[PDB]
């Protein structure tokens, strides 16, 4: 079936299964989770295609500006700041 | 019958003690050598390894006990897996802000068996400290007002009875989430209560009842300040123990049985945060965990909210009556602590469905966004929450506005706020004005007006 709404915390396995749609793990070899999206001014990942993020994506309105850099960096660890705009 | 040790005196064996409901079984408590209190003691210049005291000056003699500094001794009860460090940890933060002589007291020896076993050694344990502070007092003259005992599960009845025999001269107990079996309605004489120091305080976490439920906290209120962090019965980040209409208490304490335990070791986890984030944790005097939730106590009164654990001897009032509860929610782990803002927002803009949410920006940094309110948003209404922030943010400099829906919004309106109010804990309103609009997830800085 989907899975859908999983809380902070919960495992999960793509972003869409948590309620802020941020599945996290630092590290490639751990245990993903739903975890909170980026404060302003906290660091970020930019927007991924591979759904499990190592950092999150920025809450509401903030544009996290790092370096959406070529391939490598965007086949993997684009990150940034959560700025206003 | 009776029983008597040598230093600590008699210990009898009636009622209340023994024989009354709620400790029916007659057991007498397991001699001192058999307790085996060790006073390990920790202070600033022996930060990490102990040095062994004891009741007699040629042991303090040579030692890094002082009696220009306080002592504040931290007593155990339920130790779980993994957490045998707890008792140096409280150390090793006050440490970080503060001179002590802070000794750990062992009991391992006493607390290692059936659980009404241990509820009566605590008695040994508990003339055991009040004999350590009598000493110091005739030995050196130093006053059992700089005396502190912190004791968790049986322990904080230990440290009950520490106070109970030095007469509640001692400066201040601090029960760190008071077992429930054999101590909860018993009366007084059998357990930790406001008249056990000059100041008690205590911090409710597990108060679930033992039974059903494994509620191994007292949830009965025994201190002149009764904190109930997270409305004391389950706290975010502990599992839940499963039901059972017939619980093994010495199971659960020897370790037979399985226990979660998180809740109850919360409150030292709290107090050791407590000590070093010393307004992190402010307790509102609600009525009620649910009443507070329902963001009706807020803010502070007049004379501050009383920091739960540490530092809640700096509270004007704590001594005014027995038994005030108060109430707070923490994080669910590593800095446990908490600032709690009411923000009220007025809307301008068109009447859509929406969520509006609310970010607070002040000279030491920013919260994330918090929701307001959800649902009809309807131009010149007001909305209020209270919500916890997980940062002090100082002094408001701006504020920020935001809504969304989970609809295609056609018209693409625009929605923004008039003004926006922050009520900070302590009290002081900030006011935040805008004549803005803006499109559905767009960022509305509001700025003081």
């Amino acid at each position: 079936g989907i899975i859908i709404n999983l809380d902070e915390g919960e495992l999960c396995l793509n972003s869409a299964q948590c309620k802020s749609n941020c599945c996290q793990h630092d590290t490639i070899l751990s245990l993903l989770r739903c975890a909170l999206k980026a404060r302003e001014n906290s660091e970020c990942s930019a927007f991924t295609l591979y759904g499990v993020y190592y950092k999150c994506p920025c809450e509401r309105g903030l544009t996290c500006e790092g370096d959406k850099s070529l391939v490598g960096s965007i086949t993997n660890t684009n990150f940034g700041i959560c700025h206003n705009v | 019958k009776e029983v008597c040790y040598e230093r600590l005196g008699c210990f009898s064996d009636d009622s209340p003690w023994s024989g009354i409901t709620e400790r029916p079984l007659h057991i007498l408590p397991w001699s001192p050598k058999d307790v085996n209190t060790r006073f390990l003691l920790y202070t600033n210049e022996n930060p990490n390894n102990f040095q062994e005291v004891a009741a007699d000056s040629s042991s303090i003699s040579g030692s890094n006990f002082k009696t220009n500094r306080k002592t504040r001794f931290i007593i155990h009860g339920f130790i779980d897996k993994g957490e045998e460090n707890w008792l140096a940890n409280v150390c090793k933060n006050l440490f970080k802000v503060e001179s002590v002589n802070c000794i750990c007291v062992d009991w391992k020896g006493g607390s290692r068996t059936g659980y009404t076993q241990a509820s009566q050694n605590i008695r040994i344990v508990g003339a055991e400290v009040a004999y350590f502070v009598e000493f110091l007092q005739s030995a050196f003259g130093y006053s059992p007002s700089n005396v502190h005992v912190i004791g968790h599960s049986l322990g904080a009845h230990a440290a009950g009875e520490a106070g109970r025999r030095t007469n509640g001269t001692i400066g201040r107990i601090t029960g760190l989430d008071p077992a429930e079996p054999c101590f909860q309605g018993t009366p007084e004489l059998v357990r930790l209560d406001p008249s056990d120091a000059k100041f008690v305080d205590v911090i409710h976490t597990d108060g679930a009842p033992i039974v059903p439920n494994l509620g191994f906290g007292m949830s009965q209120v025994v201190g002149h300040l009764d904190f109930f962090p997270n409305g004391g019965v389950e706290m975010p980040g502990c599992k839940k123990n499963i039901l059972s209409q017939i619980v093994d208490i010495d199971g659960i304490w020897e370790g037979t049985r399985d226990f979660a335990a998180c809740n109850h070791l919360r409150s030292y986890k709290y107090y050791t945060d407590s000590i070093v984030n010393p307004d992190g944790f402010a307790g509102f005097p609600c009525a009620s965990y649910n009443v507070f939730t329902a963001n009706k106590c807020f803010p502070c009164p007049s004379g501050g909210c009383p920091q739960m654990g540490h530092y809640a001897d700096r509270y004007p009032g704590k001594t005014n009556d027995v038994g005030q509860k108060f109430y707070l929610d923490t994080g669910d782990a590593s800095n446990f602590a908490r600032w709690r803002y009411k923000v009220s927002v007025t809307l301008s803009g068109k009447k859509v469905t929406g969520h509006i949410l609310v970010s607070l920006f002040g000279n030491k940094g920013n919260s994330k966004q918090y929701e307001i309110f959800k649902g009809t948003l309807k131009p010149d209404s007001t909305h209020s929450n209270e919500f916890d922030s997980d940062v002090d943010v100082g002094d408001l400099q701006m504020v920020k506005f935001i809504w969304y829906n989970n609809v295609i919004n056609p018209t693409l309106p625009r929605v923004g706020a008039s003004k926006i109010i922050v009520e900070t804990n302590v009290g002081k309103q900030f006011n935040f004005c805008s004549p803005e609009t803006v499109r559905e997830e767009v960022l509305l800085t509001l700025t003081p007006c």
